[PDB]
């Protein structure tokens, strides 16, 4: 195990052994062993695309401020990148379902029969690309080029990219509710803070606490 | 044995295996030898080219060579800056491939591809080559290249720093610490804002 | 906010509720006086289930598709026809 | 043995053998074993620090009569005074961590770094610093904690008494010797129940914020 | 205190404090947000 | 047996003089429980211990207060005071780092309570013996007890022990005298004290106003 969550309780069993495992399951939705197989896979899936989706926020948001790019903000560059898009917003929906179904639909029977998608006559003749590892949640051949998985830091590297899955979950989250209270930017959100963390917080939003809920900020006030 | 702190209890697989070791890993970072293999080897690239760097930031007449060394990309040459990145970048790529592939399996790239009669001879570490990467055979020492790697590695890393607050050239901030070093040093600077 | 979002409020809570219940009286069965926890609730067992109430859908759906959650109809007793 | 007290009894845990050792304990400060040795150090290096204070401060009276010692840093011989503190600071780390390892490693840190030092006792260096021994060990022990234990109680008397006369050392000496009956701390300052008169400490508030040590307490 | 905390576990007190509790969490909910018709 | 608080009447029987403090004072049987009763002892001494650090913030204050020398206001102004005096600083954010550090320690203490010696595996920056703890409510090690005074002597540990404990429960009556007494003149402690000892047979409870409204 890679620590306890909470120093002193007592952890659960069936977490014993599986990368990135605090022991944390306090409403035992993992306690299946199923489920616990399916949460494994999702929390995988949920890391990878919020590390992405971090990354293309943070990084062209540290080259704005930088002064090296100059690309839209992230919650209005869906409006910028669809006037200059040649493809129409509908098809690119019904792009996004179609190949969205493929993959995922190919990712669903891999999970569900490991190495199936791998298997002589199973892709057009392509199917070496998708043998898989055996292991739920990492695919591998194409998806591994470098072959980084046959080394010998393979567990620590599960290790990070599970707990940087983590970070970037919680900063994506992060990222949207900082827009919805404050309507500025992550960058502008951090150097705010960063001027006066004190009265530049979350307190000082006007939304995160309600002021009907907190008689108390209206009252203990200079 | 030596000792970066004489009186105080030295890590268990730190036994004076690998030059410069002093038992100096308060954070314990490279536990496992992968690990600690993969760290050696980037100690020796990154004060390798570290002090190509302290060499090379140092030693620079010529309207070239009085420009700041932080505003040296903005200089005029026969290319655009492009064209000099992806053509450094392929011949880092053909040279750092041979150099992992070297890391991997050891021996493994120590033949010439064109020419089967030029071979590195065998017995060869990863981070210390042989053949015509040591035309002479000088080859105690490894103490003595860890511990410049290292000075050099403080040196760039002083450098960025130095060009970062005070916005001055190494000359010019060790001048500006030979004229008073009481009240022109880190306190004081920073102490101004 | 008229009525689809407080179905799906509603719908939660009722859940939870629903599921806390069935977890404490599938608990105070293997007990060996299980009509006492029935009247005289076992106060942190029950604060227990209560709190891991919250993830009912995920467990309950488990369940449903393992096949755990209903009992089979040979063992439920029924009149004559 | 001689006692703090004399005809009471010593703790159980102050057997004798550290030097000035008179059976003082009452709160049982020292009562653990490693807490005693640490404890030791810090009363040796207390009873040093106070010792060249005292002989410092006195000097500093004798010698340059228009400084007061407590405002002596505002007449010291401006963004100078950062790097004496860098000095200050590299210097007195580099010995503060020779002397914290000789005393958690004995004898691991009694070899010059450079170019070394006999085998000695923790706390007594010996060797290079000690160069000349006129008397015995135990009574020239002896002699330095007492020494050491009235500089500490003179400084903290030096303290206090440039916060309530604003003067110097030996120029409140004089005062007391003019005024025997006048100057003491029972003629100046009186609580009883219903009146309490607090002498005013003539330190300036600020300069850099210069508090009088706990005046709202005083008698 | 063993039996009286049992008393106090027994159907009715726990009804009642656990109805108290959902009681007074309406009341002040609507005390701090009165006239809630629509989310 | 030991002295009780009512003399000629047997102590509560779940209490045996084994803790500090006992003199048999149960009249409701709270502690009849064994695991409720070491929950309750823990609940005594975080309010003592909390009550004379309370007490001792409002009565030297007030006593320098008093003198002249500084000018801090009344226990029961100061949060008023601070607030209109630090206006970068809100008093949401305020409680906010308080709850987060409170709530580090003391659930440290809950799972030390549950589980005794199981915040000493060093999960906690490689801290291991000083978070064993010495027994219920008295952690001692280095880091709470750095002077070593509940590693010196058994006796010297009961003397402090008892010594804790009757100073705690006298802060706690005191801070009940603070509230009753600022209620009943609107006044501070130390004004209170300097009142009556100024003129003690017609500064009394009786002359007040409130605590006899007639
Ligand atoms: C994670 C996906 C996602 C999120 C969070 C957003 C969020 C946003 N987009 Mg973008 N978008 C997203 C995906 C996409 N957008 C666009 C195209 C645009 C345009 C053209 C514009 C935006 C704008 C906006 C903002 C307007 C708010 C809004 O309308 O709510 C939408 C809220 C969401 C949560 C996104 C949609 C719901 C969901 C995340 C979609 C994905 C769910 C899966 C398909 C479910 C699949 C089920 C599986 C199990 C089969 C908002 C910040 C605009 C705005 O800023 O106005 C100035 C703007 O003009 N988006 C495309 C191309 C088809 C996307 C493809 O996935
Ligand atoms: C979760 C992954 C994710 C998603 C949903 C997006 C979404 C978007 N990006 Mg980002 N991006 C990502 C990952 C992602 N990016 C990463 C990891 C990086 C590297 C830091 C970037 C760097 C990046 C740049 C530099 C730009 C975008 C731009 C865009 C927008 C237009 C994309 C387009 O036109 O397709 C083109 C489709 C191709 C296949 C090519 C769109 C909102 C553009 C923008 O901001 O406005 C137009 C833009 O200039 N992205
Ligand atoms: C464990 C609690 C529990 C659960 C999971 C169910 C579940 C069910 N009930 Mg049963 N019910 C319960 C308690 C419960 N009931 C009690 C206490 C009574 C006596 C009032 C009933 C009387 C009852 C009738 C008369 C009917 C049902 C029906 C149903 C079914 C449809 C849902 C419904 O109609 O809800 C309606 C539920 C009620 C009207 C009573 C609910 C009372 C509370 C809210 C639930 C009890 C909470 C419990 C005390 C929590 C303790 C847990 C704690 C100690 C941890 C479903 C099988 C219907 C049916 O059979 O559908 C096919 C039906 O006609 N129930
Ligand atoms: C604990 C040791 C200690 C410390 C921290 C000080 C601190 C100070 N002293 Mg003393 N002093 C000491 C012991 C100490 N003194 C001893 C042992 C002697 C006798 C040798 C003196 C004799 C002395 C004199 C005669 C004077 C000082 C002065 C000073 C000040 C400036 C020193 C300087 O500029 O030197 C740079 C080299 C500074 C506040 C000077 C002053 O400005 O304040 C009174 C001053 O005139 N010191
Ligand atoms: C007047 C106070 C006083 C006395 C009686 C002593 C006495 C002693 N010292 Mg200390 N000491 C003092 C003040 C004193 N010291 C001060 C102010 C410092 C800091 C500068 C020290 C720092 C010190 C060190 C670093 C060492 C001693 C050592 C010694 C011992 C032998 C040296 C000697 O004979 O000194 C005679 C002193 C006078 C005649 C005056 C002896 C127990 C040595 C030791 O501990 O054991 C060998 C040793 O290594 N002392
Ligand atoms: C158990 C249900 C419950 C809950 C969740 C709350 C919750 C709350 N009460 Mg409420 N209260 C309750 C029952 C409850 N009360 C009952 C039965 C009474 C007596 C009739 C009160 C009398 C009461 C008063 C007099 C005050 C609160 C206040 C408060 C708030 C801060 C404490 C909080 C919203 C305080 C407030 O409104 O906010 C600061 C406040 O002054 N309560
Ligand atoms: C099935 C019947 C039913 C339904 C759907 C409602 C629905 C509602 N009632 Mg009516 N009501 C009913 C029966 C019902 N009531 C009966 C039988 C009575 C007589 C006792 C009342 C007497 C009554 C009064 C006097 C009031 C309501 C109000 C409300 C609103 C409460 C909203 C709220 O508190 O959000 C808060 C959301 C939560 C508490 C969700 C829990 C979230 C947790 C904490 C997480 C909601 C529209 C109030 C409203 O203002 O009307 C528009 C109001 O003042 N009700
Ligand atoms: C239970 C313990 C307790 C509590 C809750 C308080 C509460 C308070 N005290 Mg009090 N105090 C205490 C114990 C306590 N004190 C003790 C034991 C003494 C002696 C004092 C002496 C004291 C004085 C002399 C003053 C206060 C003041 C204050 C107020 C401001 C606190 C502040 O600014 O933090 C200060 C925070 C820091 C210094 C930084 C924290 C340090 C970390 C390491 C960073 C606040 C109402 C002030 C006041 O009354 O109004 C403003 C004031 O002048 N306290
Ligand atoms: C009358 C006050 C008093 C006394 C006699 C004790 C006694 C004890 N405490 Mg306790 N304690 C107190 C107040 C006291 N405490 C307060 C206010 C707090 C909260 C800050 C604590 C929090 C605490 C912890 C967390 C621990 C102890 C422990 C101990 C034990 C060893 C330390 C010791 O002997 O201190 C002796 C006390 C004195 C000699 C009196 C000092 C009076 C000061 C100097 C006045 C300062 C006033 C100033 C304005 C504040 C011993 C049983 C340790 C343990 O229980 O051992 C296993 C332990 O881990 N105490
Ligand atoms: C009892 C208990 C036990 C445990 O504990 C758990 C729990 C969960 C709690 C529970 C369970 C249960 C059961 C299983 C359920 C299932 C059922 C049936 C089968 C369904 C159907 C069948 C159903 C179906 C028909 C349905 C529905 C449909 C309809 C149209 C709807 C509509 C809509 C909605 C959307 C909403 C909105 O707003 C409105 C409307 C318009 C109204």
């Amino acid at each position: 195990k890679a620590g306890n969550w909470l120093p002193g309780s007592k952890t659960p069993a069936y977490l014993e052994d599986l990368p990135g495992s605090y022991g944390f399951d306090p409403l035992k939705l993992g306690e299946d062993p199923a489920s616990l197989k399916w949460y494994v896979q999702s929390e995988l899936v949920h890391s990878r695309f919020a590390m992405a989706a971090v990354a293309g926020i943070l990084i062209p948001e540290v080259l704005k401020a930088f002064g090296a790019v100059n690309l839209p903000v992230w919650y209005e560059a869906g409006k910028y990148a669809q006037e200059s898009s040649p493809i129409p917003f509908n098809t690119l929906i019904a792009l996004e379902i179609f190949a969205f179904n493929f993959v995922e639909i190919k990712r669903w029977q891999d999970f569900k029969k490991p190495g199936s998608q791998g298997e002589e006559g199973s892709f057009v003749g392509l199917e070496g690309f998708f043998k898989g590892t055996g292991e739920n949640g990492y695919p591998g051949g194409v998806f591994d080029p470098l072959g980084l998985s046959k080394g010998p830091g393979y567990e620590a590297m599960k290790l990070r990219e599970i707990k940087n899955g983590r970070l970037a979950m919680l900063a994506f989250i992060g990222f949207a509710s900082q827009y919805l209270a404050t309507g500025k930017g992550p960058i502008e959100n951090l150097l705010d803070h960063l001027s006066n963390p004190l009265a530049n917080n979350f307190t000082t939003n006007g939304t995160s606490l309600p002021a009907q809920a907190h008689p108390l900020l209206s009252v203990l006030k200079p | 044995r030596a000792s970066w702190l004489p009186g105080s209890e030295i890590p268990s697989y730190l036994k004076g295996e690998l030059p410069g070791d002093f038992g100096f890993d308060p954070l314990r970072l490279g536990e496992d030898p992968a690990a600690l293999k993969w760290y050696q080897q980037a100690e020796l690239q990154n004060g390798r080219w570290a002090m190509l760097a302290a060499a090379g930031i140092l030693f620079v007449g010529g309207p070239a060579a009085a420009t700041p060394w932080f505003k040296a990309s903005d200089f005029t040459y026969f290319a655009p800056t492009s064209t000099l990145f992806i053509v450094e970048l392929l011949l880092f790529a053909w040279v750092e491939v041979r150099r992992y592939q070297d890391m991997v399996k050891p021996g493994s790239t120590n033949q010439d591809p064109i020419f089967s009669q030029y071979s590195l001879p065998s017995g060869n570490e990863p981070g210390y080559p042989g053949g015509i990467f040591d035309p002479l055979g000088y080859s105690e020492l490894k103490l003595k290249e860890i511990k410049n790697a290292r000075l050099a590695m403080l040196a760039v890393l002083g450098f960025f720093v130095q060009a970062k607050t005070t916005g001055k050239t190494p000359l010019d901030s060790l001048s500006s610490h030979l004229a008073d070093p009481w009240s022109n040093n880190v306190f004081g600077i920073e102490h101004a804002r | 906010g008229e009525t689809l979002i407080p179905t799906v409020g509603f719908l939660y809570i009722a859940g939870w509720i629903g599921t806390a219940g069935r977890d404490y009286l599938i608990a105070s069965k293997g007990e060996a006086k299980p009509r006492e926890k029935e009247y005289i609730i076992d106060v942190p067992l029950a604060l227990k289930i209560s709190a891991q109430g919250a993830g009912w859908p995920f467990r309950v759906i488990r369940e449903l598709q393992k096949g755990t959650l209903l009992e089979k109809d040979s063992n439920i007793t029924v009149s004559p026809r | 043995r001689a006692l703090w007290l004399p005809g009471g009894d010593a703790p159980a845990h102050l057997d004798g053998s550290l030097p000035g050792d008179f059976g003082f304990d009452p709160l049982g400060l020292g009562a653990d074993p490693e807490r005693l040795a640490w404890f030791a150090e810090s009363e040796r290096v207390h009873a040093r620090w106070a010792m060249l204070a005292v002989a410092g401060i006195a000097v500093q009276e004798v010698v340059r009569p228009d400084v007061f010692w407590y405002e002596a840093a505002l007449k010291s011989p401006p963004a100078a005074i950062l790097g004496l503190v860098a000095f200050e600071l590299f210097a007195m780390h580099f010995v503060e961590v020779r002397r914290a390892y000789d005393f958690k490693n004995p004898g691991s840190q009694d070899q010059d770094p450079i170019f070394k030092l006999p085998k000695h006792e923790v706390g007594y260096p010996g060797g290079i610093f000690a160069p000349v021994i006129p008397g015995d060990l135990a009574e020239l022990k002896l002699k330095e904690i007492k020494n050491g234990r009235l500089a500490m109680l003179a400084f903290a008397g030096f303290v206090m008494q440039a916060q309530v006369t604003g003067k110097g050392p030996l120029a409140s000496l004089g005062d007391h010797l003019s005024n025997p009956i006048g100057t003491t701390i029972f003629s100046k300052a009186v609580v009883i129940p219903g009146q309490a008169i607090v002498p005013p400490c003539m330190i300036p508030s600020s300069v850099i914020p210069t508090p009088c040590f706990l005046s709202g307490l005083w008698p | 205190m063993k039996n009286f905390t049992t008393y106090l576990s027994t159907a009715p007190v726990v009804a009642l404090i656990w109805f108290t509790f959902t009681a007074g969490l309406l009341i002040e909910i609507n005390r701090f947000f009165p006239d809630p018709l629509v989310f | 047996d030991r002295q009780v608080w009512f003399p000629g009447n047997a102590p509560a029987p779940h209490l045996d003089g084994s803790l500090p403090g006992d003199f048999g004072f149960d009249p409701l049987s709270l502690g009849s429980d064994p695991q409720l009763l070491k929950w309750f002892q823990q609940a005594e001494l975080v309010h003592g211990r909390t009550a004379m650090t309370a007490v001792a913030g409002i009565l030297f204050p007030a006593v320098a207060t008093k003198a002249g020398v500084v000018n801090i206001p009344q226990w029961y102004d100061a949060g008023s005071v601070w607030v209109q005096n630090n206006p970068n600083f809100p008093f949401a954010a305020l409680l906010f780092i308080q709850i987060i550090l409170t709530g580090w320690v003391e659930t440290k203490r809950w799972l030390d309570f549950k589980n005794p010696g199981s915040q000493a595996d060093g999960s906690f920056l490689g801290v291991t013996d000083d978070f064993k703890g010495v027994a219920n409510g008295y952690p001692g090690g280095k880091l709470f007890d750095p002077f070593g005074l509940s590693r010196g002597s058994e006796g010297q540990l009961q003397k402090y022990q008892e010594n804790e404990i009757k100073n705690g429960r006298l802060a706690m009556v005191a801070f009940l005298g603070f509230i009753a007494q600022h209620a009943a003149t609107g006044k501070g402690p130390i004004d209170n004290l300097a009142d009556h000892l100024a003129n003690p047979t017609a500064v009394t409870f009786a002359t007040n106003g409130v605590s006899l409204p007639f």
